DNA sequence: GGGTATTCGCCGCGTACCTCTCCTAGCCCGCAAGTATCCTATTCCTTGCAGCGGT
DNA sequence: ACCGCTGCAAGGAATAGGATACTTGCGGGCTATATGGCGGCGAATACCC
RNA sequence: GGAGAGGUA
């Protein structure tokens, strides 16, 4: 329970939903991030990425 | 001589000790116990208390110790011994006086199922008792309907115990006219105990017996055993209703 | 020894503001709440062998 | 003077409910193991003379 | 008060 609940409720990928548009929800759901666990960091990325 | 006195209340131990003597003679009272480390702590406490008090007239100090060690129970309810978070005496006297004053200016088809008016239905007791009297004394289905309408008007929805009580009153009213003195029922079946002079059509009764021998068997002069898997209270109620209805349609 | 090279580890990487969520794991101990055996009432019946009328 | 029948015993289970102690369910209230960033630099070794 | 996520110039 802890192992799963901690991840879903609090993780760097389960984020709030922008909802002030249908378009907002759609485009947000299709997002493709490169950060997170196992991913590079926002503030140490070179131009190539 | 108590062979194993560890598991006995203080009241029981004192009472047993009170059985010896009763005369001019000197009487002993041995309370044999197991090895003390095997005894439970409360057994040690009770034994040390009972052996602590060996005097004439000590039955009241012991009683007042058993109280305030086990505590007085629900003053208005059951569970005489124990804390039980009982209501206070000031509240009890107020409620008793209130009920008294309100009362002064006033003034079988058993089926092994609850058939009553639950407390959540009618809080005060006098109204409950009055409606019990009214339902039990009502001699017509019309008056039972009037009682039902009064109940719905004054308290709203009828709990299952209330509806079972009302339909049991109706069934008893029908059976009183018919002649079945005691109609019984349980989960497995039931017994019809007719009167000395019932109004059951003999030919139709024999027809029922010979069409369903398994469900109608005469065991005695007026005892008819029927076997039915009466799992549900509602289904039992309606099966009995239809049984008695088909009976009265053929009544002679 | 010593001048040189090579490695290793430390230090450093913009401002201001807005929205949101979430801040230890596990044990223990006492409360307290819910249960298996013992006597005196109750409703539940199903057998065993001798009398016994009656012929 | 033989026999099927009736009746007088025998044979006990299941609950109520006041006891006695077991069994535990719990909740508050405690204790106690990495793998996508470089750049610069100075200090610590390596080494081959 | 502190962390993390997102967002604006």
């Amino acid at each position: 329970s802890a192992a799963v609940k901690e991840f879903f409720g609090s993780s760097q990928l389960s984020q709030f939903m922008d909802q002030n548009n249908p378009l907002s929800e759609i485009t947000h759901k299709r997002r493709i991030s490169a950060l997170g666990p196992g991913g590079l960091t926002r503030e140490r990325a070179g131009f190539e990425v | 001589i108590i062979e194993r006195a560890d598991h006995f209340g203080l009241a029981q131990l004192h009472q047993l000790r009170g059985r010896v003597g009763r005369s001019h003679h000197q009487a002993y009272a041995w309370l044999l116990t197991p090895h003390p480390k095997a005894m439970t702590t409360d057994a040690q406490k009770r034994l040390e208390a009972i052996a602590s008090l060996e005097d004439l007239g000590a039955g009241f100090a012991l009683a007042t110790h058993d109280l305030e060690i086990r505590g007085a129970g629900e003053l208005l309810g059951e569970e005489q011994s124990g804390s039980m978070e009982t209501i206070g005496f000031s509240l009890y006297m107020e409620l008793l006086e209130n009920a008294v004053d309100a009362l002064k200016a006033g003034r079988e088809v058993e089926l092994r199922m609850p058939s009553l008016l639950p407390d959540d239905f009618i809080p005060d007791v006098n109204t409950r008792l009055s409606f019990y009297k009214r339902i039990a004394s009502a001699k017509t289905e019309n008056e039972l309907e009037e009682i039902k309408v009064e109940l719905i008007d004054r308290f709203g929805l009828l709990p299952d115990p209330a509806r079972t009580l009302l339909d049991i009153a109706r069934l008893r009213q029908q059976a009183q006219k018919l002649g079945i003195r005691k109609l019984e029922g349980n989960e497995k079946g039931g017994v019809i105990e007719f009167a000395e002079k019932n109004h059951v059509n003999p030919a139709w009764l024999i027809g029922l017996l010979q069409k369903q021998p398994q469900h109608y068997r005469l065991d005695g002069p007026t005892r008819l055993k029927f076997i039915q898997d009466l799992s549900e209270r509602k289904t039992r109620i309606e099966w009995v209703r239809q049984f008695m209805r088909e009976l009265e349609e053929n009544a002679i």
